[PDB]
């Protein structure tokens, strides 16, 4: 959804549970990018 | 009493992310004081004492 | 990597690193020195005696 | 400093507030190391020291 409308700010709320923690881990691994050049 | 107060650094292209990790290594150099030893190797006078 | 200074009209163009050597503008002379004791021993004794 | 029975090293002081987001920008006798530059972005040194 970022660079759909070029969006660049987010504040999250995690469910204190394995579901929210695992989703947070997945998005944290997703945010490891922009290694240019 | 130097009338100016500035510093010597390195020029990088704009928006080049490598300079962060370069400055981390610069502080790694600063963390052990090797540049004082190279100053003893390079920047040392005679009757400047 | 040459010995150039970080300056305002230079930092606006490109990206700069952390300065690693403190620098400053001064002047230098080749001066023989001395002093003057002006017509006395400058306040010779204790003035009470 | 390491938080007890949680094996987590946590900053204190000014960095206990700024890295926790509780504070805005800081003017200080900012002694610069590798770790503070790792977690806090820095300006150029205002007053050279030793």
């Amino acid at each position: 959804m970022m660079r759909v409308y070029n969006w660049n700010h987010i504040i999250l709320l995690v469910s204190d549970d394995h579901e929210g923690r695992a989703a947070q881990k997945r998005l944290e691994t997703l945010l490891e990018e922009r290694e240019s050049k | 009493k130097v009338f100016a107060s500035t510093g010597y650094g390195i020029a990088i292209q704009k928006d080049s992310g490598w300079k962060r990790q370069v400055d981390l290594a610069i502080l790694q150099l600063f963390g052990d004081g090797e540049m004082e030893e190279l100053e003893a190797l390079w920047l040392t006078g005679i009757c400047h004492n | 990597v040459g010995s150039l200074t970080i300056n305002e009209e230079r930092s606006e163009v490109v990206d700069f690193s952390v300065p690693f050597i403190e620098t400053g503008i001064s002047v230098m002379v080749s001066r023989s020195n001395g002093t003057v004791s002006p017509s006395a021993f400058l306040e010779p004794f204790s003035a009470c005696v | 400093e390491r938080v007890q029975n949680s094996n987590k090293k946590e900053w204190n002081g000014m960095m206990g507030e700024l890295l926790s987001g509780q504070a805005d920008m800081i003017v200080a006798p900012l002694t610069i190391n590798n770790e503070r530059a790792q977690y806090i972005e820095f300006s150029k040194p205002f007053k050279y020291q030793g």
